[PDB]
């Protein structure tokens, strides 16, 4: 049991690394935009995001943040499917795992997810990036977290 | 009955009309609320007694006095600071002599002064005198020539260092001394 | 309105105020929270005399606790009831006091005193209008005794028109607790006979023989004699506190129970004081308590009252009895008793009951008398200060401060003009 | 707040500061290893541990307390013991050259080499304190160490700070047995120093310890360890009311400023009670009365001198355990009363009330057992001047034809110096007689 | 209609202006993004929020606030904060190089440099706003930025617009303890400027609030964001009646037109009450009248100077929260009879009754407690012109010798200036005892 919520506090911290850096994220996003002639649609998908690291990159730091990021991604997807693994439970953390599990998705819509309060991902960017820009890449991590934590707590009480 | 005042100062102090009659010359005009009245007195347009406030705490004994040498500078007046810094920490023997001054300085009445200049601050005189050779500590002179008040007011280790080996020396040749009578 | 202010000064006076604050308390129905728990109806209304009005109904006392060592207010607050007071009242210094009255004064009475100062003027502008201030100490202390005459003097100088009473504690040659106490006493006495309206004395050795002899106690201790002395301030003070028939107040007595104001000392005293085994088996009535309250037994004084004449005396009674039998036994005590009162001054008990009676008794009354028995522990005092001052013992400590020794003999001459009055006052002869 | 200093002088003062740290450690629950390791079941510690040791951010405890030696030989014996890891190194200063039972050398040539050091040393450990009350210094009169170093530091020290009280506690040398020959030497230089430059000095000898542990304890072979076990229990006796509280706590400023009625006369009589072992407290009922009667014995007193040559000037006791005041006024009563006991024609009485909660404890491995109180007595009497007079004969007798001079004259010192402490001595000796004297 | 723009010049301006704006949203109910996203519980918001803000066509609020500073990295602290969404860029506006407590670069060779943008900022804002009273220019003495830019910008300001009120709001370098040394030399150029071309100047210290602080709020650990509160707090209770309204309006001409005696005294006593913390707001009764009997204490006071050493002209009193004029009657009764308080023999009253129905807010995370109404005085006295007494000693003890004057110096400007601020000081310092002087 101790396993996965070790695992849970070290996405926490990998999270709270990224905001540190979700600076030079959007940064390294809007080169990549600039160096592949899509600066229309908001990166809504993470397919689109390996496509940029793999494709259009140069600078070291910006693969690296794009590596952490994918890394980010593979390290919930893992824990989803432990979590799977581990027993059904009620419809409720049916519910949450399946929407989990969709949220990580590489090929998923994100343009209508983002995050609220106490997340100021949203804030710490323009309106107009959160809007039409990059809405769901970063409005993504947290939210996941937050139904991580109410799944755990469900299954808790069991 | 040792109030070291002269008779004619006390003759005037009474003749002030000051609100309490000093019972202890040696702490109430360590506040200087009451020289502060004098002057109110003699100088009704100059000084004011409402600013001045009658209480036991250094600091307003500080503000007190600090009002009472801008005044006199402003008067012009000649007093020793030595001598208020001494009123100030109710040193023993100073507020008379600071009065005896004060008397001079406004009456224009010169006064058959016992003595004018420092004086033995210290009991060596009076211990001497006494049987029983005293022969007071360290400990006892620091306390009698030391007080707490001037260690708040001014700190400074070397000068206080200084004085105190100085005062030592002092104590040990009396001690010398006081062999060679016996 | 009309309220009273506390002050606090000695551990012995720190911890009897502790105890009376938490006797009126469970009294008058106040949890240790702070809100109101009673079920009286007297409770309610003249209650802000020691209290003041908060939001809530939060009662809050009004005392101001004054110390130079910071290890009683630990001790107090720890207390069942220690965190309901008021912390910026707790001003306590960094230096101890040592059982010195002069220094105490002087060093730890100069950077100390203006914080006490402004906050009992804090507290007195508080409120609307003042009858006096209390203050319990001990004179086994320079803490309680070097502190408490200098706060009287200031408060007696800014608000003259105050009442100055004080229920200090009276050393005993038999039971000591300090080497200099006599010369602190000597101190003292000057202020109090000074600079202060009346004053109670209060002694730990009769106490002690009190509860051990009649109360036979198992193992009394400090905590007995302060319930003793707060149920005392207690009878004492419900004749404004709880309101009855024949209401009193402290003026009125110290001015119908002082001849001179050079002697302004009394004979406190509470009459019920029984056994465990004996509390189911007595006869609440008239004589009885009068008998307590007339007998040498049981007051609180280490010495005889039989010895001099009675100059004043105030009977203050606390339940629903009468108005009758309390003169009639005064009259016939002095038609009996006639060698032990003044003869030229006649009716000198005065007659006071309160129709509330107390909280868990229901027959109460204290004895304030004046009584001419103080002259031998007047006389002790000044024979052991002549003693120690011939000498010169134990005085390097007072000189090595600043002060002088003609303090001591301004003080021992006031004593002993003082006890010469006492002396002739005592045989007040009708003529010649 | 009420927090302390002590300086520990010599091989004597060394083993007497390990001896009161280990007392305080075991009687307060804390652990050789520095911290709590204590997170299964609870024995104490939850008390104010602040007046002699400090509180860490990370809950760790630092002994407050001055472990200097100028042989660095006893330094490396408490280092190999298991409580290293208690201190800290830089407490314990160590030397190339020591005086061992010289004044000369350890005054002059080796003691004021080392002077910086620790003068830096204390000032720090001042600086990191709050309120400062006294001082805890620990040396002997027979320790060359502890008497040149002891007197040369103390000198600074009292020059340096003139309000804070100066405490001292060494070991007198018996006339009976004796451990060298120069030890009267080195105290009639070092009774001058601790008079004319300290408040206080409490004297004891181990004569005394002998006699009583093999009175009341019972044993062929004694030991140092029992001796410094004793000189412990005193020590935590006097400062009880510091570090707990009580019905009527006694500072050490509170007890001290009625202990000295003279600034010439400030040496007490101590007197440790119960001093008994293990089967001498299981069938022996313990009251109030008796302890404090049994503490003017003179079998049982620290100092061999009969009381009833003199008299008593003023007196201080103290108590410490489940005491009930009317034992003690009982026997106040019963004292004030007893004949035998002499006083001046001038105190009627005097002393103090010190009621302390916590009762005295025991160790594991000890001779004390388990009692329910204990009481410790400090009074002024006339009566012990003859140790004095002893040892101004015995320095009169050995400086006629100055034995064991010629190398003080050679380390360079004054010859004056021997005459003029001997004629100090001579001059305490009149006032003590003069005292003594009623009218 | 009652419409002003703040100024915010150096670090402790833009700090105080942040501070300012955190508290006039978390007030209002404002969210940082800058919309009303509370769409399914509201919790306040309907209100006149255009004297501050502004209200776009998309539902948007817009601050109206000058950020300007020479040194680019605050303005990099406060972008990279959680409110960047709020403001707009081009309102804080960064620079290369930047004075950092020097007056000769500031306001010769660096704050000349960025002036048309500014000037055509604030003339847009000025546009962008229909009614104008006052400005709210945030600066500070000892930093040099907002010492010569201000100055500069001020003087341009007052020759601009002549009908529009000119507050001034910095710190007081205090005597006992200071930040950094050459204080007194911007402060003493500085003053002459807010003299002889402003109309009204508040002086602040930060001794004063780590007093009342350590008194009342009881903090060991107290930061710059605590002193900001305090500032903001004022600064909002100062302009109450404008954000709202009450039975009486104290608008800024209101008070300013009265606390202004004479052209050259404009400068008030402020003092905030009641400063307490949470456990300081819990079982304390409060009324009216002990709260301004606590306004005229001097530990309350924000400038340290004893009130009883002058006596007072001029009073600004205003209020804010559930307040009764029965006890500001009461209250002004009681003052009007105290002998304490000294006044000059000519005005027996003045005063102004400020009632605010909205009382004051908490923030989550500050010291402030729930209180249900505040108190704000401004009085003018001559007992506050020590502090330029001690200023002119300390000037005129450094310039004897020329301290630190030579990089003025080889910077560009005139020695005679300093001479000149002297002597206009003195003037000024002798303008304030004649007025003092009663007949």
């Amino acid at each position: 049991m101790n396993e996965v919520k070790e695992s849970l506090r070290s996405i926490e911290q990998k999270y709270k690394l990224f905001q540190q850096q979700q600076f030079t994220f959007i940064a390294a996003l809007e080169h990549c935009r600039e160096n592949a002639h899509d600066k229309i649609r908001p990166i809504s998908s993470i397919e689109q995001v390996q496509s940029y690291m793999e494709h259009y990159c140069n600078n070291s730091t910006h693969r690296r943040i794009l590596i952490m990021f994918m890394d980010i991604c593979s390290e919930l997807s893992k824990l989803c499917q432990h979590f799977e693994a581990l027993h059904s439970g009620t419809p409720v953390t049916n519910s949450l795992l399946e929407k989990c599990k969709t949220l990580v998705s590489q090929s998923n819509d994100l343009s209508s997810l983002r995050a609220k309060y106490p997340h100021e991902v949203v804030n710490h960017l323009s309106c107009d990036e959160a809007r039409n820009h990059y809405g769901g890449v970063v409005s993504l991590i947290p939210i996941v977290l937050d139904f991580m934590k109410e799944w755990i707590a469900h299954s808790e009480k069991l | 009955r040792s109030s070291r005042l002269s008779r004619s100062v006390l003759r005037w102090l009474q003749g002030l009309d000051l609100s309490f009659f000093p019972r202890n010359v040696t702490r109430d005009f360590s506040n200087g609320y009451l020289v502060a009245e004098i002057f109110c007195i003699y100088y009704p347009w100059d000084l004011r007694l409402s600013s001045f406030e009658n209480g036991t705490s250094l600091k307003v004994k500080l503000d007190n006095w600090a009002q009472i040498e801008k005044f006199l500078a402003k008067k012009k007046f000649k007093l020793p600071k030595e001598l208020i810094h001494g009123t100030i920490h109710c040193k023993a023997g100073v507020p008379e002599i600071l009065i005896q001054e004060i008397y001079t300085l406004l009456t224009h009445q010169e006064i058959r002064s016992i003595q004018d200049d420092l004086a033995n601050f210290t009991d060596y005189i009076y211990q001497m005198r006494l049987p029983l050779v005293p022969r007071n500590t360290v400990s006892k002179s620091i306390k009698n020539n030391i007080r707490l008040s001037e260690l708040l007011s001014n700190p400074n280790v070397l000068s206080n260092e200084l004085k105190i080996e100085f005062l030592i020396l002092l104590q040990m040749l009396q001690r010398k001394l006081s062999r060679k009578l016996n | 309105m009309r309220e009273i202010v506390h002050l606090q000064a000695g551990q012995c006076g720190n911890q009897i105020g502790a105890k009376f604050w938490e006797v009126i308390s469970d009294e008058h129905g106040i949890d240790p929270t702070g809100t109101y728990h009673g079920d009286s109806d007297l409770q309610l209304e003249r209650i802000n005399v020691y209290y003041n009005e908060a939001t809530g109904g939060k009662y809050v006392p009004r005392a101001v606790l004054v110390d130079l060592e910071p290890g009683t207010m630990d001790s107090v607050r720890s207390g069942p009831f220690g965190q309901i007071f008021r912390p910026d009242n707790f001003v306590f210094g960094q230096s101890g006091a040592g059982n010195n009255w002069a220094k105490g004064h002087y060093t730890e009475g100069a950077e100390l005193v203006d914080s006490v100062l402004d906050v009992v003027r804090k507290e007195a502008e508080s409120c609307d209008c003042l009858q006096g201030f209390q203050l319990t100490h001990s004179l086994g202390g320079g803490t309680g005794s070097g502190m408490g005459t200098l706060l009287i003097s200031k408060i007696r100088e800014e608000y003259p028109d105050r009442i100055m009473n004080t229920f200090s504690v009276v050393p005993s040659p038999k039971v000591s607790d300090t080497v200099v106490e006599p010369y602190n006493a000597t101190l003292s006495v000057h202020q109090l006979v000074e600079n202060t309206d009346e004053t109670y004395c209060i002694d730990n050795e009769a106490l002690y023989d009190i509860c051990f002899r009649t109360l036979k106690l198992t193992t009394p201790t400090y905590g007995d004699l302060n319930h003793l002395v707060s149920a005392t301030m207690s009878g004492v003070t419900t004749c404004l506190r709880f309101p009855g028939q024949l209401n009193a107040d402290l003026r009125k007595l110290a001015v119908n129970m002082v001849p001179f104001p050079r002697l302004h000392f009394f004979m406190p005293g509470f009459a019920p004081l029984t056994s465990r085994g004996s509390q189911q088996y007595r006869a609440l009535t008239v004589p009885e308590l009068t008998q307590q309250m007339f007998d040498a037994k049981n007051m609180m004084a280490a010495c005889d009252p039989r010895h001099g004449r009675y100059l004043t005396v105030a009977a203050v009674f606390r339940g629903r009895m009468s108005m009758k039998e309390v003169d009639e036994q005064m009259l016939n005590v002095q038609n009996k008793n006639s060698s032990y009162f003044v003869e030229w001054i006649p009716n000198n008990v005065k007659t006071a009951v309160c129709d509330i009676p107390p909280r868990g008794l229901k027959m109460s009354a204290t004895f304030i008398g004046n009584s001419t028995a103080i002259q031998e522990l007047f006389k002790r005092i000044s024979e052991q200060f002549t003693a120690m001052f011939r000498r010169k013992a134990f005085l390097h400590w007072y000189t090595g401060e600043g002060m002088d020794e003609m303090e001591f003999t301004e003080a021992e001459s006031n004593m002993n003009d003082l006890v010469s009055e006492y002396q002739q006052y005592q045989d007040a002869t009708a003529e010649e | 707040m009420r927090e302390c200093i002590s300086i520990h002088v010599g091989q004597a003062g060394v083993q007497i500061g390990n001896a009161c740290w280990e007392l305080y450690c075991l009687e307060h629950g804390i652990q050789p290893d520095g911290q709590m390791p204590s997170d299964k079941t609870i024995g104490g510690g939850d008390d104010s541990f602040n007046t002699f040791f400090s509180e860490t951010g990370a809950g760790k405890h630092v002994p407050r307390a001055v472990f200097v030696d100028l042989e660095p030989t006893v330094v490396d014996e408490v280092r190999t013991g298991t409580y290293r890891q208690l201190f800290h190194p830089e407490q314990l200063i160590t030397g190339k050259e020591d005086a061992a039972n010289n004044y000369a050398r350890g005054h002059y040539t080796i003691g004021k080499e080392i002077v910086d050091l620790v003068l830096d040393r204390i000032r720090k450990l001042a600086d990191l304190c709050t309120g400062l009350q006294g001082f805890l210094i620990f040396h002997s009169f027979g320790g060359g160490t502890g008497s040149g170093f002891a007197s040369l530091l103390m000198e600074r020290l009292s020059v340096d700070y003139g309000k804070k009280s100066k405490l001292e506690f060494a070991i007198y040398p018996a006339p009976q047995v004796s451990t060298a020959v120069v030890e009267p030497y080195n105290s009639i230089l070092t009774t001058h120093t601790t008079l004319e430059h300290s408040d206080c000095a409490f004297m004891v000898d181990n004569e005394a310890i002998y006699d009583i542990c093999r009175r009341n304890l019972d044993i062929e072979r004694p030991t140092y360890t029992n001796l410094n076990r004793l000189i412990g229990q005193i020590v935590s006796s006097i400062t009880a009311s510091l570090r707990f509280d009580g019905a009527l706590n006694v500072d050490l400023t509170e007890f001290q400023t009625n202990l000295v009625p003279y600034p010439r006369i400030h040496f007490p009589l101590a007197t440790y009670a119960p001093v008994i072992s293990a089967e001498k407290a299981y069938h022996e009922q313990l009251s109030v009365a008796e302890i404090t009667n049994a503490c003017f014995e003179p079998a049982n007193q620290m100092v061999k001198c009969d009381p009833r040559h003199g008299k008593y000037m003023a007196c201080c006791m103290l108590y410490r355990g489940d005491v009930v005041p009317k034992d003690v006024n009982a026997a106040i009563a019963t004292i004030k009363t007893k004949r035998t006991i002499q006083f001046v024609d001038w105190c009627p009485t005097g002393f103090k009330v010190g009621i302390n909660y916590q009762p005295p404890t025991v160790v594991p491995g000890g001779d004390l057992a388990k009692v329910q109180r204990a009481v410790c007595m400090l009074s002024n009497t006339t009566a012990i001047a003859e140790a004095w007079a002893r040892l101004d004969h015995k320095f009169d007798l050995m400086y006629a034809k100055r034995a064991f001079v010629h190398w003080y004259v050679g380390e360079g010192m004054e010859e004056g110096e021997f005459s003029e402490a001997r004629e100090d001595l001579a001059a305490l000796e009149k006032d003590y007689e003069e005292v003594g004297v009623d009218s």
